[PDB]
């Protein structure tokens, strides 16, 4: 059907800018979003953004804006992800989830960007 | 947009239901239609979502999972209770844009 | 001297009013039956393909149509039977099929913002207008044309917002008022329960009211909007005055007039051609009066007619008898086989005349594109094809009647012809031949061959060869 | 001696160069001829709406209730004496096209789309009745409708829905009741501001009173607008209304059909099994022109406005003249030592046999052809459609005359030249037809000439 | 004795389908092309000349079209290109083309005061309905059919007024309805904000609300009237009632229907004539079966069609401007060169002449009497939602005109063709005849000619022409 | 439904108005339309029509019978009274289906 | 010219059955309908209830459901009503009327029943 996979579990230095790439297969890339959303420990799922492939528009959640920075490559049929000055309050699992109009669906595998 | 799960952990039993309800500062609703889903994630795995527009099962589910509510009020409640499904539970908007999720509520056999 | 016909090994056969499939010599088939599936360019201008959209959802903005809001010119509009996008949200547009027979003439517009989003409706909201009936990859969106203005903040201020057409064209404005299912969600999007949406212009007028009932779930949602339209003549002014309920406009279309252009629903593919005619089947490259591929046509094709056959008998029949030996004409006479080239010559100039007559006749079909009714216009429909059918009917009477008529003079032209030049030829000389029965009078007197040139040229005399027969 | 056939036959015929001539031989193709009398068509008897019309048939007119059990049907039959319709005040809002779609479909089934003792127990169905409907001494009202009033004083809003799982399309008709004061508003439906919503998923109209003083027509001030539309199946309509609701009491069930339609008839009605039926009459013909009537139901001749389309195949009745002495055949032999025939002329007349068959098969018949109903407000669509009607009638009637004139010259000239060919082929002498011989020529040597191959030199 | 066809003088050009266009003796051209260019009258009745007027303006009473308040019977209707007058107060008139529909029938009508102004409405202002916009004489003013109402001293009673038909004739009644650009304008005017306008009937039942929002000015005028109107029954009766934004109505025209009648739109002058033919470019009066002046015609006209030119063929085809025609010798169609000793004269077959004649007058006959003298067929305007509607017309018309067209070239063709082939049948038949008179008593020219070995005289030859002669009288082998 | 009447018996001399009164438990006009009928009763004979719909005046019958009233209040008005007038008048509503009659009234000379 | 006869005078014995007889002229039997209406002294005029000739649907007063059975004859234009078990209390004249919307305007002469 439709699945999503994740880059592996990465620990970089603080202060600097990783990239996590996002498998879409199953599907027409372009035809939908993909939702980047972070689970920091002990706490609530956050919404950090939202990128369409094609169109290239990338929605920042305010709190989690110039933080990230979203980037796909429709050739690869991948969408990454651009976290810049890390911090262990920044370190939590990442997911990219295919949304449907009332929540995302299919989700993604996870990667864990530990500072 | 902000919502509130109660209680924040409850202990249940095998074959007795367990309500969890999701709380929302505006309300979900726009337009008759109900933005509100249900997910549930085992430790080390992804979310997984439950119900979509508060009331609709996805396919593929076990019927003992249910949504009701509308408006700002919601609740959830599977019965019975199987040893497997000990997981976190997750309520989400998707009304106002930055689709804020749940504050999370653990259920324990 | 025999006198008679060319013949050939063609297997051509025609029919006449007398008898049906008879063989002749030449034939010119008037009724083109073949086509180049692909949807050629006409006039090398490329068409405007809907593909998934009808009208509706192209010009409303639908969010799957995304790709044909940046469309400036065409030569006709395509929409696929499979093009089923169209007023995502449910409803009814009002004056749709009006609406695609004033899209029919226009040759190209110029899509622009007639109410830009950031700096119309400052004291409204702009932003929480989508539906998860018009969902855009996974999430709830809106038409790409249309802005669902809902109430900023627990007040929906009485709305007048003015438009003044200055693009010297005339503008195409849509919008559309919002019915909600239930008096509570009425009050929860616009907070005024009487609302209303009055739009006013110096040839427009009408005012429009929410109606809150109960209606059955179409795509998800209970409640309804209706779609509206009005041209905008230049240098006029579109006032919209609402106190809740509308759908306001977001894009307008400056139409751009046009002629020879349609709309059509066809199965076919865009490949790189130029055509000057286009029918849903394939495009036409034919000079030929009549085409029995497909009465829809864009730009100048044949007439459409029934039929399947259409064959002018430019060439005379083939089975006196019919001998090959002479081939340089159509007739001339067996001297030891000497085609001859006068009367052939103006039998040939004479059934070219009768055919350029017949292509002359009938002017070629213009832009031929059908038309849409609702279920309320079913006797307009059924008059509009009732004059289809009989103007049909009678197109393809009068083509198959010409044909036979001018099969029947052509074989008696060429029939007579022989008989002309048998009978010149005999009354150049005359007793100093004596015809044998089969339509060869040779003379009494045997002659060398160049005293067949005195009968070829016409000049004979009869004291310089006449003797005694006994 | 060669000539040609003359019979005693006296049809005539007209052409091009002069008219009235006279042949040995004719073949009519104008049908004049009806029975005056409805019959079946393809063993269907018609539905005969008789003192009603299609108003008064479906919203369920007392006086129609021969109808009722009505259920399959070939072409709807109405009397031009057919006033039993829509006995209460009010117009049918898109009656012609409710006719229109009413001519496509050949059979329904009358079912209880919301029954009456069931459906309504928070309104109050034995009240409505009014002396414009009257059935026999008893004032009555439509059958197929109901008048819903309030009960004790109260009509709190109905919201009736119906889903169509009949599998066919559902031909749902209500009525909007508009009294003529506003104490007759109390009166019958407590809500003053009431309003009436008719919801499916492609129709959405709301309906609203209008209590206003008219002139009294049918004794009534009061007015009851109907209305109607088609449930496509596995749809929901949705009946929601404050008050002024003549909730619909029964529905049918469209089994669509083609080439049905709804004619205007005085003909009566008895048993035949025709192909054709025209107001006028049912007829049947093989002759592809009738002047009868143009509307017409089924399989039926062209209609064209001539009284006389006679094709021409004989001879001229009326050089070698006719011989009356020979009728053995179109031509003959006359010996000295009676006419006969020859075998390479019978071809020509089955030629001309094949053509009479090809002008009838390049007549395509007509088919149903039923006229359309406009109101006051569409005279613009009514003369338009009028002028189609008149058009291609005059179009047709010219094609047959021109058909028919030129056919005729085409084929006098046939009866011409085959004659003179035959003429040389005898030949291969008397100018008046006749062939004088030199020598002596027995009947043998008749014979042989006839053949064509005879030794002219061996007399020498 | 020499025996042929004629040939003349004439340079006339025909069609058929051997060559493109050929020269004639004799024709009869089937198409007219003159119009006279005036407007002329009708079977003795004038038309009515709207002037600057157009239908709207006429029948509201437009107060420049004062002069068609007395206007009565009419032959047609006549609208000029230039004439932009009607509907003063801007609005829409709702069913105007249905109305100009109805109007094409009528023959005349009686404009009479339904409602009098003085009479029928006491409990209201009557006395300033006018406007600038319907400005007449350098005033402000209003239409001449309609009476706009007001309340009376700040009150607009609930107005109620029937009117029975007791003309015997259906009557034509005209109202309107004012929706005030401010609620406060409303006020002003009638008393009350929720005013309806409530028109019934036994046919008709109408109700009205005025709807007040802001709006582009037009002439001057930010609000808006919409005018309507019914077709009363005789013997009915209509009510009107309203509470306020009423125009009520003042004149009413009991139309008598008729037929033959419509509206054209020229714009030529008019002046005293008496045709049974009428076009927009003028009145024009022929026999002929075919005119391509226009296709909008009132009365008795021929059929329309684009050719430009169209006539049979009433001519032999003459080599002088069996070989070629005898050009000088004009005494008849069919002629003969009578040679003799005593004299070389030259007369007409007259049988045979007569007898071509009467038959080709027979064939052009057929032709005028297959085609049916064009009832009036004007043209019809249609609203701006209505280009469906519009474009069948459209399409019916120029199909029709095609066909019409196609059919009328097709018999010019076929008909020329065959009387060509018909006067060449009877040259051969006449030559026919005169071999069979006598045979081997005379040697052959050719070309239809004879001359005899015996010497035959003039009187003989006369004998020979009836086919009274024998050959057996003269033996003259050389 | 119930249908009263007044008086019980009437004492008119000749010449002198004599009005009848029906009135009724319920209201007998539906729609705009009253449905009341006068009936007069010779002894021995049945009841003629005078009055329908409580103010038409029946064929045949003379100008002296008339009636009016609407809803629940009906009277029927005699003028001038003759030697043949006497008779039980009967007052009837064909409004409910009972069609219930009146009690009738007798009228002397 | 529209007559409704009835029949003569008849007279049973408590608990016995009378088949009253009315007779329509000068009109579609079957077109209107025949009402029952009953008159006794001191009690006016009771409805008692109707018939439809022809089609068989028929109407009762509530208190004579039982007592009352309505039968219709269309060929012979006769339309008959029936009085099962006579009783002193149901002694009266019964009379059978062509209804009108309004009221009935043509009725009958008129048939008493007695119980002695
Ligand atoms: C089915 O059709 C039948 C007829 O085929 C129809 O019966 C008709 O009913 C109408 C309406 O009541 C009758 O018309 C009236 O007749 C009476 C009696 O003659 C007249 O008094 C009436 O005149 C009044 O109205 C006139 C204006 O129209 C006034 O000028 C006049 O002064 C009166 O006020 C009126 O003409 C008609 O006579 C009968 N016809 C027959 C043959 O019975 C029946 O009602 C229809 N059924 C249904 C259910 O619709
Ligand atoms: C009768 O016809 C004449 C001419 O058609 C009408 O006069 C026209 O009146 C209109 C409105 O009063 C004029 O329009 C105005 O034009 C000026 C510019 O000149 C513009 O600034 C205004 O805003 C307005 O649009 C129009 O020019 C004028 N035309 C002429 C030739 O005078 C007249 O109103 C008609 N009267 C009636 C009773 O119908
Ligand atoms: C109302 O009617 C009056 C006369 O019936 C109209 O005439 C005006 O009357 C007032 C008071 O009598 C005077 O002061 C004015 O001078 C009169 N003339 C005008 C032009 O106002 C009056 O115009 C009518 N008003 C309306 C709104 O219809
Ligand atoms: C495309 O649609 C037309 C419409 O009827 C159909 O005839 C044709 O078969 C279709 N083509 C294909 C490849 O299915
Ligand atoms: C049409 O076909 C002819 C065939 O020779 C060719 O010359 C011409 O270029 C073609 N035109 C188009 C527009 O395809
Ligand atoms: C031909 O005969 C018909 C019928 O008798 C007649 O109507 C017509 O006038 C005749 N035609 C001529 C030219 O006499
Ligand atoms: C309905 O209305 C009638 C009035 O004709 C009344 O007798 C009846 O009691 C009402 N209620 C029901 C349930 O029929
Ligand atoms: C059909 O035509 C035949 C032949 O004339 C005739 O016998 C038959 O009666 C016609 N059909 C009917 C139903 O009368």
């Amino acid at each position: 059907q439709v699945q999503l996979q994740q880059s592996g579990a990465e620990l970089m230095k603080p202060g600097a800018s990783v990239k996590i790439s996002c498998k879409a297969t199953g599907y027409t890339f372009s035809s939908y979003w993909i939702e980047w959303v972070k689970q920091r420990p002990g706490h609530g799922l956050e919404w950090i953004g939202e990128i369409l492939p094609g169109s290239g528009r990338t929605n920042y959640d305010e709190r989690f804006k110039g933080k990230a920075t979203f980037t796909a490559d429709t050739s690869s049929n991948t969408a990454y992800m651009q976290l810049s000055s890390l911090t262990s309050e920044d370190s939590a699992v990442y997911y990219c989830a295919r949304p449907r109009i009332y929540g995302m669906d299919y989700w993604g595998q996870g990667t864990s960007v530990t500072v | 947009i902000v919502l509130t799960q109660s209680p924040a952990s409850l202990a249940v039993s095998l074959g007795q239901r367990a309500t969890i309800s999701c709380k929302a500062s505006q309300s979900v609703d726009f337009d008759g239609d109900t933005y509100m889903s249900w997910y549930q994630q085992k430790p080390g795995q992804p979310p997984k979502l439950l119900i979509y527009a508060a009331s609709k099962l996805e396919s593929g589910i076990p019927a003992r999972f249910s949504g009701s509510g509308s408006g700002t009020d919601f609740t959830l409640n599977i019965h019975p209770v199987e040893e497997e499904d000990a997981a976190t539970y997750f309520c989400q908007q998707s009304n106002e844009d930055p689709w804020t999720f749940g504050g999370g509520t653990k259920l324990e056999i | 001297i025999c006198i008679g016909y060319h013949a050939n090994n063609s297997t051509d056969t025609v029919d006449t009013v007398l008898e049906k499939n008879v063989t002749v010599t030449h034939s010119v088939n008037l009724l083109e039956d073949s086509h180049n599936g692909k949807l050629c360019k006409l006039k090398g201008i490329a068409p405007l393909q809907l593909g998934k959209c009808n009208i509706a959802g192209w010009l409303l903005g639908n969010p799957e149509c995304e790709s044909l809001l940046s469309a400036r010119s065409w030569s006709y509009i395509v929409e696929t039977p499979n093009s089923e996008n169209g007023t995502c949200y449910p409803g009814d547009f009002i004056d749709y099929e009006e609406l695609r027979e004033q899209l029919s003439s226009v040759s190209s517009f110029e899509r622009f913002e007639i109410f830009p989003k950031e700096s119309s409706w400052p004291n409204h909201n702009t932003t929480k207008g989508v539906t998860a009936a018009c969902s855009h990859a996974g999430k709830s969106s809106f038409y790409r044309n249309l802005l669902w203005l809902t109430k900023k903040g627990g007040s929906y201020p009485k709305l007048s917002k003015s438009y003044v057409n200055n693009k010297g064209k005339e503008v195409l404005v849509l919008w559309g008022v919002h019915h909600p299912s239930t008096s509570t969600d009425q009050q929860s999007l616009y907070q005024n329960e009487n609302a209303y949406v009055s739009v006013v212009s110096s040839n427009y007028n009408r005012r429009f009211t929410p109606e809150i009932a109960e209606r059955p779930k179409v795509r998800g949602q209970a409640g309804r909007m209706n779609y509206y339209w009005t041209l905008l003549e230049p240098g006029d002014t579109i006032i919209f005055e609402a106190t809740g309920n509308l759908i306001a406009p977001w894009y307008a279309f400056a139409l751009s007039r046009g002629s020879g252009s349609g709309i059509i629903t066809s199965n076919a593919s865009m490949h790189e051609c130029n055509t000057k005619c286009q029918t849903p089947q394939g495009a036409i490259n034919s000079s030929l009066p009549f085409q029995n591929i497909h009465p829809v046509t864009i730009g100048e094709c044949p007439k459409y007619v029934r039929s399947t056959k259409l064959r002018m008998v430019t060439g005379l029949r083939n089975i006196e008898g019919g001998w090959t030996g002479m081939i340089d004409g159509w007739y001339g006479y067996h001297h030891q086989y000497a085609a001859d080239q006068k009367s052939t010559q103006n039998a040939i100039n004479g059934i070219t005349n009768k055919v350029n007559s017949v292509i002359e006749k009938m002017n070629t079909q213009f832009t031929a594109v059908g038309k849409e009714f609702n279920n309320l216009e079913k006797r307009m429909e059924n008059l509009n094809k009732k004059v289809d059918d009989g103007f049909l009917d009678i197109w393809t009477y009068n083509a198959e009647l010409l044909v036979l008529l001018e099969n029947e003079r052509t074989l008696d032209f060429h029939d007579s012809n022989v008989k002309n030049l048998y009978e010149k030829v005999k009354s150049q000389l005359r007793n100093n031949a004596k015809e044998i029965g089969n339509g060869c009078f040779e003379f009494y007197h045997k002659c060398d061959n160049e005293c067949m040139e005195s009968v070829k040229n016409g000049t004979y005399d009869y004291p310089k060869y006449s003797e005694e027969s006994k």
